[PDB]
RNA sequence: UUAAAGUUGCUGCAGUUAAAAAGCUCGUAGUUGGAUCU
RNA sequence: CAGAUACCGUCGUAGUUCCGACCAUAAACGAUGCCGACCGGCGAUGCGGCGGCGUUAUUCCCAUGACCCGCCGGGCAGCUUCCGGGAAACCAAAGUCUUUGGGUUCCGGGGGGAGUAUGGUUGCAAAGCUGAAACUUAAAGGAAUUGACGGAAGGGCACCACC
């Protein structure tokens, strides 16, 4: 945020959020992750600060748009809980994903049928995933991380601070990093809420599928 | 640099790393040059404007990568105060 | 080569360590490096549970369990493999193997 | 490490000639068993007298008789 | 013992990933389907490789596998995955939180929202596992 | 296969030393024959002829001939 | 136990300097540290630095810019020459282009190049480069 | 092994102690 | 004929990228040895260092192999230093220069005293350190050549360093760790920072950025 | 005999396992010694 | 057991024990001198201190103790890490070293000969401290790597192994 009135974090978000609850992190705290908390409650759940999260979504944005090709953003999930909305994701905004297995020497191999050398790397969780940042030690690649009240800091760039565990706190930031993306690039609106309901990024499991199929 | 005549004899003028200062490396691979995007201040939209960085290999392993690019942001006014 | 940093004996900061003599041997041992091992058993083994059982003058009288505390010295241990070697790597962990289930 | 302030000079230098013995080296140079044992004397030749001839064995890898006077 | 060698499996991983399409869930039609589409010498290993692509039809219509990518399974995987209930999962009339967390809020003067519920701090401090 | 691809030829050479026995093992290639390149191919080989391209059709359209 | 206080702060910056850190806090300090971190600031090698006066000795909090590879002392203080210098600065410094050997003097703590000027000899204290 | 043959040089040494003696 | 697999390549062949200083800036890595062969030149020789046989032992004997140590230098500009194992020493010599023109590397070099004419020397004493060997470069006047042993002399002479005084200790016969120190050392000296290098930085549009469009259509 | 020898090392080497830190502490000479005064 | 003046067994002297004198050496080991400065985290633990809901010693007030959540200073350690080193094993010190200097003490200079000869000196003696040389020799050694082997441990197979 540039201190804006426009980009300034609005109520509705807030409460998004809120729900979703990814302003709750772990009990263990890294020291780089310090500066994002807030304080930390009794029953040792951190309480991360939100204004905080908002300005490192925004900047992550940003960071994305100053891309030309969309297509050399790459976006990888390795854990279940982030594979759905990073597909979503890729698709609102034309990048190219990675969900379930990474390859080691994706990026630094050019034998591969798997080879890609994306501008910049978007990454649900450091801790989950550690091979594509170590290979974008090898290429060069700026890194965006969702990162937990513990993640190691290591090889990511701009860090954005929330709950990385729980699905819904998952889906949730990643379907904002979209609605930013996408208000930004001068696509959509800042006016109207967005068609696409935060709800689609979210992850299924299988009791939640049977659920729903059986309940039609 | 600059013989005595003024000719700039040298291959090429490196860049130093925003964060730390540091000369990046002619093979260091680990380092970054970070473009971050101007918005339009009464829209919120994309300029074509940017404010670039860049940050050598030894402060991303440190990890404290992010810290420097947070508060050069900070420091470009592209991130709030607060 | 130092092949443990402990050294093999728990000894730290003290200078010297009462020695036991082993189960087994009788081998001197420090009571530090002496591979140590809890016995809590039942006096009477499986089968015979059942049938001692019968021939009680109590109702539900539970059998005593005796209880036995093993030093091994470190050879004895890997000749009755309660002690197995290991490798480089795995060697360094100290967590006690998983006879919970 | 070394000592160094400035008043260390021949704290510094004692030191030095004694480790200075113990270099195989120089010990045999100025001790002066070596000049004595020398058959030489410190000469660079030595005029002599033919004893006997001898043959000598070679070492062990290679065979052979190496043909040497007793003077 | 009945293994299929690389040769079958590979085989029949790209001529799905090609051919897929022209492919059924029939033994005999994707068995006259391979002695056209690819190039076979001998029979048991045409039988093999048909055998192989219709059993991994069988598990691809049960969703992603791990070997093959198609186009066609990505657009019915973009339509069994979207989806979305009448409402969100996000909208409570009341939504539960923490003093602490309202304090937060306080900073951000958002400590005006509606649909907060301010609940009680739990008493007792044991958030850690007790070792042994 | 090893009977019809490839070549074998043993000879001996005879030398103030001795005899020194020799073998050359030559394979050929494969596909139609140039007086090389022995015709039927290995029976592990698999060869996938690429998709001839289709046109995707648009709306259905009749022509009369 | 401490003594030369001088190589304490210098071994201090230089290691907040291989780190690459912003800002030091080296303690204590003393009329002379201030003198050698001046004429270290003139050339640019360090930036501005601020002495929180407590009623003891100081500490001084000195702000950084990577510019400073190496920053030592040379103990003891040797006495140096006029004639000297050049073989001295031969051994320490990475070239005749760049760096400083810092002397104090009977003038003042400066640069070989300074005193080079003024005519005095003196005692060496340390370089930087 | 060298314990033992730091033993067999005391031994020695012993000896020669008596076959010189301070009469000698 | 040459097919680029990467967009460094692409951007190459297709002439976007004028000199080879726009990848030094950013500090690419370069991955095909046709990038380097293409941009230079006649203006590139090699030297066969040292071949070594290795040998591993199996149940049947000793299994032997070929190091091959190339050298190759663009006198004036660039270094580049090369390491390859092989079962054949013909396809370890051509597959060292292969690895060599891959590590390619720019040479600062500086004045030693009143600056005059054009760069001869190092530009400050340098330390290239590998593996126990300490190599060290030192400043020269005009006319000395370089003052050293063979091996570090080869890499020196390649690179148009002209005059230097070098110091070497360590275990210095093995020569992998001569030669890869001595290059570790003639590396460090665009790493090294000098007062001449204290502007800041005016950046540039990264090469990937820049031509993106073009790309795109390839 | 000098260089090579940074293999006598002030510049300038070593001392966990290669040669090597005293069992341990007290201790006189010896070396060394915090800030502070135009 | 071929032999066993050795491992194994039955005995058993000196010794093992206490007091009183000597002896001064141990793989006396962290095989890492001592004082000092700076350089990443992370949980633990021992001692003192300081703060903090809430339990308990029965029901309310203060002390006090036990647990609990932190913070500070010394400790004994641990895990972790492209801090940096290192020949490597490994070391948050074995780091801040050719970018070489905080103070200081002991001490090494190829392997043997040898911790022997001799003299000096201490002891009651066994020995301790101090300590050469002639000669002799191209290696002796340190880490790691593939092998081969083990009377070392685990798996694995085979009706030319068994059930
Ligand atoms: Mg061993
Ligand atoms: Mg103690
Ligand atoms: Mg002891
Ligand atoms: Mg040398
Ligand atoms: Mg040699
Ligand atoms: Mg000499
Ligand atoms: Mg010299
Ligand atoms: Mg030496
Ligand atoms: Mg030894
Ligand atoms: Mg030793
Ligand atoms: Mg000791
Ligand atoms: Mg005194
Ligand atoms: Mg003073
Ligand atoms: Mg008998
Ligand atoms: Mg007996
Ligand atoms: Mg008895
Ligand atoms: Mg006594
Ligand atoms: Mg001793
Ligand atoms: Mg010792
Ligand atoms: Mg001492
Ligand atoms: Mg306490
Ligand atoms: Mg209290
Ligand atoms: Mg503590
Ligand atoms: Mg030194
Ligand atoms: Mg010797
Ligand atoms: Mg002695
Ligand atoms: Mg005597
Ligand atoms: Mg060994
Ligand atoms: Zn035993």
């Amino acid at each position: 945020s540039g201190a804006l009135d426009v980009l300034q974090m609005k109520e509705e978000d807030v409460l998004k959020f809120l729900a979703a609850g990814t302003h709750l992190g772990g009990t263990n705290l890294d020291f780089q992750m310090e500066q994002y908390i807030y304080k930390r409650k009794s029953d040792g759940i951190y309480i991360i600060n939100l204004k905080r999260t908002w300005e490192k979504l925004l900047l992550a944005a940003r960071a994305i748009v100053a891309i030309e090709n969309p297509a050399d953003v790459s976006v990888i999930s390795s854990r279940n809980t982030g594979q759905r909305a990073v597909l979503k994701f890729a698709a609102a905004t034309g990048a190219t994903p990675i969900a379930g297995r990474f390859t080691p020497g994706t990026f630094t191999n050019q034998i591969q049928a798997a080879f890609r050398e994306p501008r910049l790397l978007v990454v649900t969780d450091p801790r989950a995933d550690h091979q594509p940042l170590t290979e974008a030690s090898y290429v060069n690649l700026p890194t965006i991380a969702l990162c937990n009240t513990d993640s190691p800091l290591r090889y990511v760039d701009i860090a954005i601070p929330c709950n990385n565990k729980g699905a819904h706190s998952v889906g949730l930031m990643w379907w904002m990093l979209a609605r930013e993306v996408l208000r930004m690039r001068g696509t959509i609106s800042r006016e109207h809420p967005w068609e696409v309901m935060p709800d689609l990024y979210f992850y299924r499991d299988p009791e939640e599928i049977e659920k729903e199929e059986q309940a039609a | 640099m600059q013989n005595d005549a003024g000719e700039f004899v040298d291959l090429y003028v490196p860049r130093k790393c925003s964060a730390s200062n540091r000369i990046i490396g002619a093979k260091d691979h680990a380092s970054i040059q970070m473009n971050v995007a101007e918005v339009d201040k009464v829209t919120g939209r994309f300029n074509g404007q940017f404010k670039t960085y860049a940050i050598c290999g030894a402060i991303r392993r440190m990890g404290e990568s992010d810290d420097s690019i947070l508060r050069l942001a900070k420091a470009d006014g592209i991130v709030s105060k607060n | 080569t130092k092949k443990r940093r402990n050294n093999g004996r728990a000894k730290k900061g003290r200078g010297h360590v009462q020695p036991i003599r082993c189960t087994n041997c009788a081998r001197c041992v420090p009571k530090d490096k002496a591979i140590k091992k809890f016995v809590i058993r039942n006096i009477v083994e499986a089968a015979a549970v059942r049938d001692i059982s019968e021939a009680s003058v109590f109702d539900a009288y539970v059998l005593p369990k005796l209880y036995v505390k093993l030093h091994y010295c470190v050879s004895c241990v890997i000749h009755s493999k309660v002690v197995r070697n290991r490798s480089r790597e795995a060697r360094k962990d100290r967590t006690p193997p998983p006879r919970f289930r | 490490g070394k000592c160094r302030g400035l008043r260390t000079a021949r704290k510094l230098r004692s030191h030095r000639r004694d480790q200075k013995w113990h270099d195989k080296q120089y010990k045999k140079a100025h001790l002066g068993t070596a000049l004595k044992a020398n058959p030489f004397g410190g000469a660079s030749h030595a005029k002599g007298i033919v004893l006997e001839k001898v043959g000598v064995e070679a070492k062990q890898p290679n065979s052979a008789i190496r043909k040497c006077v007793r003077v | 013992g009945r293994v299929r060698t690389k040769t079958v499996k590979k085989a029949a991983r790209v001529i799905i990933e090609k051919y897929y399409t022209r492919l059924g869930n029939d033994f005999h039609t994707n068995k006259r389907v391979c002695e056209e589409i690819a190039i076979i010498p001998s029979k048991k290993l045409r039988n093999k490789i048909a055998g192989y692509v219709t059993h991994l039809m069988k598990r691809i219509q049960r969703g992603p596998v791990r070997g093959i990518s198609i186009k066609l399974q990505e657009e019915e995987r973009e339509r069994r995955d979207n989806y979305v209930p009448e409402v969100s999962a996000l909208d409570q009339e009341i939504i539960e939180v923490d003093p602490d967390t309202k304090e937060m809020l306080k900073l951000l003067d958002f400590g005006s929202l509606s649909n907060l519920q301010v609940t009680q701090p739990t008493v007792g401090m044991n958030f850690k596992t007790p070792r042994g | 296969p090893v009977n019809y691809y490839v070549d074998t030829a043993v000879r001996h050479v005879l030398l103030r030393q001795g005899v020194l026995g020799i073998k050359v093992k030559i394979m050929l290639p494969w596909d139609p024959t140039g007086k090389i390149g022995p015709k039927k191919p290995l029976p592990d080989h698999v060869s996938i002829v690429e998709p001839k391209d289709e046109i995707l059709p648009t709306t259905p359209i009749s022509e009369q001939k | 136990v401490r003594m030369n206080v001088l190589a304490d702060a210098l071994k201090s910056i230089n290691n907040a300097e291989k780190r690459g850190k912003r800002q030091v806090l080296i303690r204590p300090c003393s009329k002379v540290i201030v003198r050698f971190l001046t004429v270290m600031m003139k050339h640019g090698y360090i930036g501005e630095f601020e002495i929180i006066d407590d009623h003891r000795a100081g500490k001084i909090v000195v702000n950084l810019t990577g510019r400073l590879n190496k920053c030592g002392v040379i103990s003891p203080r040797f006495d140096v020459q006029l004639k000297d210098l050049e073989k001295w600065q031969n051994n320490l410094l990475p070239s005749r282009q760049f760096g400083f050997i810092v002397l104090t003097t009977s003038a003042g703590i400066m640069d070989h190049e300074e005193a080079r000027r003024k005519h005095t000899g003196g005692k060496i204290l340390g370089f930087f480069f | 092994r060298a314990k033992w043959r730091k033993k067999r040089m005391r031994r020695l040494k012993r000896k020669r102690r008596k076959m010189r003696q301070r009469s000698k | 004929e040459w097919m680029p697999v990467t967009k460094l390549g692409r951007l190459v062949k297709d002439m976007k990228i004028k000199s080879l200083e726009e990848i030094y800036l950013f500090s690419l890595p370069i991955k095909e040895s046709e990038i380097i062969d293409f941009f230079l030149g006649a203006s590139l020789k090699d030297e066969v260092l040292k071949i070594m046989p290795v040998q591993k032992q199996t149940r049947a004997g000793q299994r032997t192999r070929f190091k091959a140590f190339v050298a190759i230098g663009d006198y004036n500009g660039h270094v580049g230093l090369g390491v390859k194992c092989s079962k054949e020493v013909a396809t370890a010599i051509r597959g060292a220069i292969i690895l060599a023109k891959l590590s390619i590397v720019p040479v600062r070099r500086g004045y030693w005293g009143n600056k005059i004419g054009k760069p001869h020397t190092v530009p400050c004493k340098v330390t290239g350190r590998c593996g126990s060997v300490l190599v060290r470069l030192i400043p020269a006047p005009r006319g000395t050549g370089i003052v050293s042993a063979p091996v570090p002399k080869k890499l020196l002479m390649m690179a148009g360093i002209d005059d230097c005084y070098t110091s070497a200790r360590g275990c210095t016969a093995t020569l992998g760790n001569f030669a890869k120190a001595t290059f570790d050392a003639i590396s460090k000296t665009y790493s090294y920072l000098t007062p001449d290098l204290w502007k800041e930085t005016v950046f540039t549009k990264s090469p990937y950025q820049e031509f993106t469009d073009h790309l795109v259509k390839t």
